[PDB]
């Protein structure tokens, strides 16, 4: 029930805004992330 | 109050997050372990 | 290499540490606010605090509100409406604020800008 | 298809797609905002469009 | 530019074309390209 | 300088912000 797959790549999940002549969405919250940078 | 209840989940969750991943520190460990190839394969080419 | 990315390590602490960056994607993923230091075995680690927006409405939005024949601009932020009253909001925050003559400068004819919107503005030195 | 997307979201959200979710933006107004960024007010862009 | 194309130049075929002899000495010559392999690998991921 | 409605902008409810410190404000359009 387990083996080795090979498929083509993908690049992201799949998405659209609608760009509409009078459309604008504003974030109503807001979140805090700490991300880490190696060097 | 609710910004720091977020930022401290977040540096709580960063703990745990490096303690977990395998290696998330690839890049030390990789300059590390390319020096001491280099000088391990200095020293073993003197055997031949 | 190394020293190519220690004066990249050196840049990163001299602006993300001792300062705000406005580099978007330099210190950590989205708007930045802070980063810690951390040290490592020859190498350094940083926590790069970042803000990230979140849940979003879409309402409505005019470039442009003409009260009296001028249009109006916002002095900051963007024109929008939820479907009955238009509003003045900030950047990446739902903030609505009831349009005044403060939230906006006045300039133009209300017959050149496109994707105007008639509104009423307020003033307060009418009332008293 | 990576630039595609990459030219997709600088034309339709502005630069919000580069810190969070994607946003839809009218492109006159990404067009003022960023007149708004070097020290022009608005104006200019809505009058001069 | 962003990236050159990636090479994969293998010791025992460039300096010893299908001999036996010419691979023992190469060979005696101790792990001289073993380095090369790697570093070649290297670039490539670099690319990548 | 002294603290008119020019110098701040007005948003809340005087009991959700830590460290409020109370005071009096001025307008100059009261006095006209
Ligand atoms: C935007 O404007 C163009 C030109 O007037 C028009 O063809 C198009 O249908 C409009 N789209 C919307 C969503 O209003
Ligand atoms: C914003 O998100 C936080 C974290 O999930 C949540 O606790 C808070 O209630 C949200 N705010 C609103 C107004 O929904
Ligand atoms: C907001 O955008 C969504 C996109 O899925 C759309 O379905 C909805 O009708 C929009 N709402 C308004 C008020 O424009
Ligand atoms: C729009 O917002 C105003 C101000 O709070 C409110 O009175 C009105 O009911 C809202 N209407 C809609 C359709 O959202
Ligand atoms: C806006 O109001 C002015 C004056 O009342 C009028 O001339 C113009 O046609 C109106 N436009 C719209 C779109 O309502
Ligand atoms: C500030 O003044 C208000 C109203 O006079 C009062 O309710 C409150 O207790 C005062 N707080 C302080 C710290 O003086």
């Amino acid at each position: 029930s387990q083996s080795i797959i090979a498929y083509t790549m993908s690049l992201g999940a799949e998405n659209s805004v609608a760009y509409s002549n009078n459309s604008i969405a504003i974030p109503t919250n807001f979140t805090i992330s700490v991300t880490t940078e190696i060097l | 109050k609710l910004i720091a209840n977020q930022f401290n989940s977040a540096i709580g969750k960063i703990q745990d997050s490096l303690f977990s991943t395998p290696s998330a520190l690839g890049k030390l460990q990789d300059v590390v372990n390319h020096n001491a190839q280099a000088l391990n394969t200095l020293v073993k080419q003197l055997s031949s | 290499e190394i020293r190519a990315s220690a004066n990249l390590a050196a840049t990163k602490m001299s602006e993300c540490v001792l300062g705000q960056s406005k580099r978007v994607d330099f210190c950590g993923k989205g708007y930045h606010l802070m980063s810690f230091p951390q040290s490592a075995p020859h190498g350094v680690v940083f926590l790069h605090v970042t803000y990230v927006p979140a849940q979003e409405k879409n309402f409505t939005t005019a470039p442009a509100i003409c009260h009296d024949g001028k249009a109006h601009f916002p002095r900051e932020g963007v024109f929008v409406s939820n479907g009955t009253h238009w509003f003045v909001t900030q950047r990446n925050f739902y903030e609505p604020q009831i349009i005044t003559t403060d939230n906006t400068f006045v300039s133009g004819n209300c017959d050149v800008v496109i994707g105007i919107v008639n509104n009423t503005v307020y003033d307060p030195l009418q009332l008293e | 298809q990576y630039t595609s997307a990459l030219l997709a979201g600088t034309i339709t959200s502005g630069w919000t797609f580069g810190a969070g979710p994607a946003l839809q933006i009218p492109f006159p107004m990404q067009m003022a905002y960023r007149f708004n960024g070097i020290g022009v007010t608005q104006n200019v862009l809505y009058e001069n469009q | 530019p962003v990236s050159m194309t990636k090479t994969s130049v293998d010791c025992t075929m460039y300096i010893c074309g299908d001999s036996t002899e010419c691979s023992n000495l190469l060979l005696q010559y101790g792990s001289f390209c073993t380095q090369l392999k790697r570093a070649l690998t290297g670039i490539a991921v670099e690319q990548d």
